[PDB]
């Protein structure tokens, strides 16, 4: 008790200011939403039904392009990796930034959502990509015109990257949950979504296996947590959309938490969401860059 | 400095005073960040959009209502699926679908077969930015079912003077014929009739090696001139290439407009030249080839 | 255990949750706000302090024990 009074009062006075300052910060950000950012994204001339397909016809710089994958959906806007690995990689994911939030509802990820491109100083093209998610829907498309591969690329906070590469990707449409399906791993980064956390062994390792799950969202459960506990589910309130199993291994969705490293007293609630890949960087750190492409597989 | 036991009674439920005021604001603040959040659900503002009118060229469209300049999506009788276009819109009501565009040297049009017959450069609402349509769709909105097309040709020296140059019933043909160019007549224009030839006093047959009307396509990568060597890589384009040219638009961009023989390793007159209304050694500041049916060129 | 003492033993709790929650709901305006940054006209430029959170946490089981 005696020196006691003194500590308790002294942090309950500092976390008061703590409020009050955090209080500020909000409503500065408040008013600088009155306003929009923007972008001036002049399309390309070349277009077709994919990346692969544009870089074929000699689209070969990496910027914002339009592609209409079949006559039924109108064309859209999409980011292309021109250069890496030969080029002729379409973007459906981006994070580089904490730029756009990723805990969206079901909807959201179904129609998609971020910034596709952004310009380059003093440019009349959009040259570099922003942080988005093409949507499932379109995913589910693209995925299932023909064999399609995956390149699943990332970096920490220390400057270090990592590939993870799937010969064979597919997303199945909203009506079957987006169901996933991947094979033929060749990489760095670890296989986390067929195999499982490296860190783990028996069930508890196959239960963070993402290959042949269903796609859920805080709003909509389709994880492989089967129970009534309306708590225990793997994607809770701002939590990001993916294809969760009990609960996961990696997730490119997660919070973007500065830094890298993160621990239970951040986590909104306690779980560990965030851009993890657990086989490479481990359980509680969060990449600096994580990106999903795809490419027709030949 | 430890007083008074009395003073905990009083103390020891003061902390608690500032403890659940705490937890208020806490309350307050999250249910404000949350606000927050509901703003920052959107994706930044684009202002290039494109509009929803579409139709078989920007004539179709500009009939169905269409107003102003813009991107559009047309889509051409026998075309296999729709593409982007610039449609330029008077107050006439006439809807001309652009091609060509020069007007900065920020595009390179020293490019390929492929990319020439695709389309390369930048789309901009604002009919600001270097293109080159792509010779398919270019050949797809010309030879629509019966419908005569005109084609006009404006160029701007570095001093504000524009000519243009229209040329009646102008076409071009499939991949299978190298996107051949052919125009009934010289539909008039203080330009002047470059496609026609130029004599340049260098050779008695001038007139005869510089004259477009008839001649394909050409690319370093895909030669269909009627010279020797290679008139695409030579001027390093993509043009309907003679033996050369009289009339050469996708040219080299050279600033300031005035360039010389000086200006390259062999001499070459591979600028943006019009022989008629310039010099050829006279590079043009802007340029721009639009198309609309015929039957729209002033009666 | 006189009531005072009681008292006390539960202020230890509640500030030690406050904390985790503050620095909790520290970390969740710094993420929120800079998504922001892919709407809004700017981000506000900041840095959370996770130290003094972590440095009062310990000054807590210091003396709650
Ligand atoms: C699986 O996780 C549980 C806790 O959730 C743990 O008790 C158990 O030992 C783990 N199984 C393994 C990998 O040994
Ligand atoms: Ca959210
Ligand atoms: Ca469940
Ligand atoms: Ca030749």
């Amino acid at each position: 008790i005696p020196t006691n009074l003194r500590v308790l009062r002294s942090i309950l006075e500092n976390l008061r200011s703590k409020i009050q300052k955090l209080e500020s910060d909000v409503s500065a950000q408040m008013e600088y939403c009155r306003t929009p950012c923007t972008v001036s994204c002049n399309i390309p001339v070349v277009s077709g039904k994919e990346c692969e397909e544009i870089i074929r016809k000699g689209g070969e710089t990496s910027e914002m392009y339009l592609i209409q994958p079949d006559s039924s959906v109108k064309p859209y806007r999409v980011y292309c990796d021109m250069n890496t690995e030969n080029g002729g990689w379409t973007v459906i994911q981006n994070r580089q930034d904490g730029s756009v939030d990723f805990g969206r509802k079901w909807d959201p990820y179904k129609q998609g959502f971020g910034n596709v491109a952004t310009n380059t100083d003093g440019k009349n093209y959009c040259g570099l990509p922003g942080e988005y998610w093409l949507g499932n829907d379109k995913i589910s498309q693209l995925t299932r015109m023909g064999p399609t591969e995956l390149l699943i690329e990332m970096e920490d906070w220390k400057g270090d990257k990592v590939k993870a590469h799937y010969g064979g990707f597919t997303v199945q449409n909203e009506a079957n949950k987006y169901q996933i399906s991947v094979n033929k791993y060749r990489g760095t980064a670890g296989n986390a979504l067929m195999d499982g956390a490296s860190q783990l062994m028996g069930e508890n390792r196959t239960m963070t296996i993402h290959n042949g799950m269903f796609f859920s969202t805080y709003d909509r459960d389709n994880d492989g947590w089967l129970t009534s506990d309306p708590r225990k589910q793997c994607s809770k309130e701002d939590g990001g959309g993916w294809w969760y199993n009990r609960c996961h291994a990696a997730n490119p969705n997660g919070r973007y938490y500065w830094g890298g490293q993160y621990t239970w007293d951040m986590a909104k609630h306690g779980t560990d969401d965030g851009v993890v890949w657990m086989n490479w960087k481990g359980s509680w750190y969060s990449m600096r860059k994580m990106s999903m492409k795809i490419r027709p597989f030949f | 400095y430890e007083a008074s036991i009395l003073t905990h009674d009083s103390s020891i439920r003061y902390l608690q005073e500032i403890y659940n005021s705490n937890n208020q604001k806490i309350v307050n603040l999250k249910e404000k960040v949350a606000q927050l959040e509901a703003q920052c659900q959107e994706p930044c503002k684009d202002t290039v959009q494109i509009h929803d009118i579409t139709g078989k060229d920007c004539q179709d469209i500009a009939n169905k209502g269409a107003k102003q300049s813009g991107l559009y999506f047309i889509k051409p009788l026998k075309a296999n699926q729709q593409f982007l276009v610039y449609c330029e819109i008077d107050g006439s009501g006439n809807g001309w679908t652009v091609f060509q565009k020069r007007l900065d040297g920020s595009v390179d049009f020293k490019k390929n077969w492929i990319q020439y017959k695709e389309g390369f450069g930048h789309l901009s609402p604002t009919g600001t930015t270097e293109f080159w349509l792509g010779n398919e769709k270019i050949h797809l909105i010309s030879t629509q079912s019966a419908i005569p097309y005109a084609l006009r040709v404006e160029l701007e020296d570095w001093n504000g003077r524009t000519s243009t140059a229209d040329y009646a019933m102008f076409k071009v043909g499939p991949e299978a014929d190298k996107y051949r160019l052919t125009y009934a007549y010289f539909a008039g224009g203080d330009a002047g009739d470059a496609f026609d030839g130029f004599d340049f006093g260098d050779d008695p047959s001038d007139k005869f090696f510089t004259s477009h009307n008839g001649m394909q396509f050409s690319t370093w990568d895909n030669d269909n001139d009627k010279f020797e060597g290679n008139c695409a890589e030579q001027d390093g384009s993509g043009w309907w290439m003679n033996k050369c040219h009289a009339g050469h638009l996708n040219g080299v961009y050279y600033q300031g407009g005035t360039y010389s023989k000086a200006s390259t390793p062999n001499g070459y007159d591979n600028g943006i030249i019009w022989a008629t209304w310039k010099t050829r050694w006279y590079s043009m500041k802007k340029t721009t080839m639009k198309i609309i049916p015929f039957n729209r060129l002033t009666i | 255990v006189i009531e005072k003492v009681q008292h006390i033993q539960l202020l230890q709790k509640n500030v030690r949750a406050q904390l985790v929650d503050m620095k909790r709901l520290e970390v969740d305006i710094d993420i929120k706000i800079r998504s922001c940054r892919g709407s809004c006209s700017r981000a506000l430029a900041r840095e959370v302090d996770l130290k003094d959170y972590e440095d009062q946490q310990k000054q807590l089981e210091q003396v709650i024990a």
